[PDB]
RNA sequence: ACCGGGGUAAGCCUGUAGGGAGUCAGAUAGGUAAAUCCGUCUGGCAUAUAUCCUGAGAGGUGAUGCAUAGCCGAGUGAGGCGAAUUCGGUGAUCCUAUGCUGCCGAGAAAAGCCUCUAGCGAGGACAUACACGGCCCGUACCCCAAACCAACACAGGUGGU
RNA sequence: AGUGAGAAUGCAGGCAUGAGUAGCGAUUAGGCAAGUGAGAACCUUGCCCGCCGAAAGACCAAGGGUUCCUGGGCCAGGCCAGUCCGCCCAGGGUGAGUCGGGACCUAAGGCGAGGCCGACAGGCGUAGUCGAUGGACAACGGGUUGAUAUUCCCGUACCC
RNA sequence: GGAGCUGUCAACCGAGCGUUGAUCCGAGGAUGUCCGAAUGGGGAAACCCGGCACGAGUGAUGUCGUGUCACCAGGCGCUGAAUAUAUAGGCGUCUGGGGGGAACGCGGGGAAGUGAAACAUCUCAGUACCCGUAGGAAGAGAAAACAAAAUGUGAUUCCGUGAGUAGUGGCGAGCGAAAGCGGAGGAUGGCUAAACCGUAUGCAUGUGAUACCGGGUAGGGGUUGUGUGUGCGGGGUUGUGGGACCUAUCUUUCCGGCUCUACCUGGCUGGAGGGCAGUGAGAAAAUGUUGUGGUUAGCGGAAAUGGCUUGGGAUGGCCUGCCGUAGACGGUGAGAGCCCGGUACGUGAAAACCCGACGUCUGUCUUGAUGGUGUUCCCGAGUAGCAGCGGGCCCGUGGAAUCUGCUGUGAAUCUGCCGGGACCACCCGGUAAGCCUGAAUACUUCCCAGUGACCGAUAGCGGAUUAGUACCGUGAGGGAA
């Protein structure tokens, strides 16, 4: 039989400035599951983190496309969720920071 | 990592327990080394070929 | 209306030989005729195509 | 004398210019069955600036907010204060307008919405407050051009606001 | 014997002659001071001058696909040079109940259960089901980033 | 199997595993996203939207898993419109199909360039191509055959001759057999229909009694009396014609119920020894043991550290030994039997599959064979034959036989019918209109082992390198270095 886990929809966090800035805010980024929606990814992260989150949005990435001596490579898309939480706010401090 | 002939001696209870601490952890691995604090790199393939191998002992015990 | 739906029966290929004896390609077609048909002497008819030659055995039944 | 300001939305109130419309009662299966609905036929009362609908715009609120001409100091660069805002003229190819008036060449469909019964029904209706759910794809950048069609970083071509 | 090339406007590769010759792609036009740098007519800044201005300004659809932003590079490309670039490398960046589409509806047309027709292959087509360029349906102003904003944030609404 | 390993381009960093057996090789399983016949519905293939059932999760809607839901055909069950019998149609459930594949097969449709020094008959050519369908091969196959007076062959297929012959041909260009003879393989193999019995059943009906089993004695009055059709079981498979009837002779087991019922005489059926066959064409589905039988990984396997010399290096030269069932081929720093992988020659199977063998098991014969004598019935029907128009045969319509398509017409059951190149007579051969069948033969997408007076990078496959790639084209397609 198959066990389902929320975690495996979320694959790992997003390190850069823009989503530091963001987690100063208490929005916090995930890469998901490419065939993920967003009310999967609110349950998931609700009983993941036992935090109430307040709204999801996602957006799609396409790879970029690399040149190389064989010839034309391609990167793996991706699709990221920008998770914001709801005023109780305990913050994620698994995230690594 | 832990073996099959081991891991047959456990009833479906400890074996589907066993298989989410299994997925908690790779989770964790997973966080870990995005975050770039994860020196050991083979945790994450040890913890796949056990996952791999608890959900294979689980099927074989359903079939025969 | 070239193919018998009893026995089968199709066209024959062959050729048109003029005087000149130039050949060229036709075909031989069955006379295949619509009946309609019963099963059984209920005294239902269903509309077929068969030959002449089918309706002169009798393997079809009009009533 | 000269130079610079002389701002601010959807929505929610109100319902003006303009446009359109009679109302009630009875009978009747024509509308695959049934209809109180729609037609049809009879009558009664109506011509009212009466009523109802639609409706640009002016006015209030949204706005104790936002924004702004300016004025200050700082330096990788961060930040603060902030005046008056009335009255006219001109004026759209935009709005009323799916309007009105002419004309002959006589100018989509289905969904939706409203109504009518057929049919279900012991629960159902409305208001308020609170707490929640709102899915999938696009979203960068060029787009009369060295990023598209033209073998070119090409005097050509490219629909709309 | 795949055995002998000088020619078939023969085939492939390399290289001459023309020749350091023609051109270097509009009808606007550039100049100076300073800076960076090994190197500057072309890169940056400042002050001028000139050109478009129903466009050579601004916003989209089709199409393109990372060309966008930050840091770096300077042997290929740029009809010259280049410290610059739409070029090369790494990293980052696209956030929607209300916008444009689907989950709503159909037109022309396409496919088409059964079906009819046709030696076979197949042709049409009913019920259906797709198919926008059209119908229906709920959001506006301000601010912020180096790159997104009717999407994020603030104020105030609307619809299931 | 045995000491390193974490595929490679292709390293570098970072981390670990392994004598408690890794990486690696073989066999069997598990998982197997989405597209694709694609099949829940839709669609611009790989992406959108669901229904139902059971679980999960929320305060509930939202959400997530696991199964299932296409169409058609065929059985089985239910229902039976207009409409009465009914039928079409509807509903439910089980079993199949669909698509792909390099060549080879069979069955159909079917060109033109070209040649004829023009061209139409003819050729190219039943080729290219296309359509339907298989199988490991396919097709054909068991005389309605050849032959020619021989007291001759004896299913089919394929190979060599016959033979570029007889012939055929605008007698032009060209086309072109068969009999016989020599071989390969052998299975001169097997079942059915009909005449007659029995039984069951559908449809019609009864001098409803002297008709239904063989005789006689008898009982009742239906092995319904009778027709008819159909299924099944016997019985019959043939050419010196054969068979069903009727009819004498000898006769290789026991018991029971049955020839409408009992008694003596003729028939049918089960059970026990015994015989013969079986995964096959002659019927099919299983289950055990066994074979150092095979396939799919491997393992062992003799003999030089030899000397001098040249050299960076010996595997070169000179000189010594040894092995040889091994002096095949490669590698190793230059020509190596003795350094390595190997080679000759032997060994190895847990498991899966493939072959055989012996058995359970199945079927069939045993209520059975024989040699004889004389008559009725049967021996494959819209068929053969004939005519019209065509196809194919050496044969192009010719005197045109044999085979065959469409349309008409349309026979007999053995002193019958068909073939012996028009036709007729006689003799000869055979017995059509039912069906199965191995081997000899054809081919290689794919796997293993080898070989070459084959190529050696403008060659050889288009492709030794990113190859059906880059690039070109809207597309089919073309296609490198
Ligand atoms: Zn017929």
């Amino acid at each position: 039989a198959t066990i389902t886990d929320p975690r495996d929809i979320i694959l790992a966090p997003v390190i850069s400035e823009k989503s530091y800035g963001l987690i100063e805010d208490n929005v916090y980024t995930f890469v998901v599951h490419p065939d993920s929606n967003k009310t999967q990814i609110k349950i998931a992260i609700e009983k993941i983190f036992d935090v109430k989150v307040d709204s999801v949005n996602t957006a799609n990435r396409q790879g970029k496309r690399k040149r190389t001596r064989t010839g034309f490579g391609k990167r793996k898309s991706t699709k990221r969720a920008i998770v914001k939480l709801a005023a109780g706010s305990k913050p994620i401090d698994l995230f690594g920071a | 990592g832990t073996t099959p002939g081991e891991l047959r001696e456990l009833t479906d209870d400890e074996l589907k327990d066993k298989l989410r601490e299994s997925k908690e952890e790779l989770f964790n691995l997973r966080f870990q080394m995005a975050t770039g604090q994860l020196s050991n790199n083979r945790r994450l393939r040890t913890v796949r070929q056990e996952i791999a191998r608890v959900y294979t002992v689980l099927r074989e015990r359903e079939l025969g | 209306a070239a193919v018998c739906d009893i026995c089968g029966k199709g066209p024959g290929f062959g050729k048109s030989v003029s005087h000149s004896h130039r050949r060229t390609s036709r075909r031989w077609n069955p006379n295949i005729q619509p009946v309609r048909a019963v099963t059984r002497p209920g005294g239902n008819k269903q509309r077929i195509n068969a030959c002449t030659s089918c309706i002169k055995a009798g393997k079809v039944s009009r009533a």
